[PDB]
Order: structure tokens, then sequence, then C-alpha cells
């Protein structure tokens, strides 16, 4: 909101976007791991257990 | 109207219509703004 950033004495948008970033990349990672076939990757893990 | 020979066709159609806008007498205001102002950057 655009009153969070005034009501403070430094900024939090650098903050909010590398958060957004960084968040992706482990979500990504962790469904590559082990991910379920449900409308996601199937994980290394599962295609093991399946074959 | 509708006195004489001649007329016209509607009683709408002799009025001048005017965009001037008025306004009526409006409350001063005195505390609004009589007080020193104190900018903050802040909470």
């Amino acid at each position: 909101t655009d009153e969070t950033e005034e009501d403070a004495i430094f900024s939090l948008l650098p903050l909010l976007r590398k958060r957004l970033i960084e968040a992706h990349a482990v979500s990504i990672e962790e469904a590559f791991m082990t991910g379920d076939g449900s409308g996601k990757p199937k994980g290394l893990l599962t295609l093991a257990s399946e074959d | 109207n509708q006195s004489s020979s001649v007329e016209v066709s509607s009683e709408s159609y002799e009025t001048i219509f005017s965009q001037r806008i008025i306004r009526d007498l409006q409350k001063e205001l005195v505390v609004g703004a009589l007080f020193e102002e104190l900018p903050m950057s802040s909470k």
C-alpha cells in the first residue's frame, strides 16, 4: 500500500521484490525435488518411486 | 398564449434559458486553518 511506504523511516520495496524472486526459486526447486503429478511437475523422487 | 391569429408551437419555445448559476450564502470557516502546521515524516 502507498501509505506504509511513508509510514516508516526506511523503504520496504526492494525487500518485497527480492522476497518474491527467492520464493519463486525455492518453490520451483522444491517441486523439481519431490513434486507430485497433480498440476505440478513430477518430482525426481516420485519418478524413481513410480519406476 | 394563443390570443392573436398566428401562434407558436409550445409554451417552452418562447422561454429564454440562462446558464448563469447562482448560490446562496455559505457559512464561513474559522478554526480550519488558524493553527500552526507541524509536518511529520513518520507514524
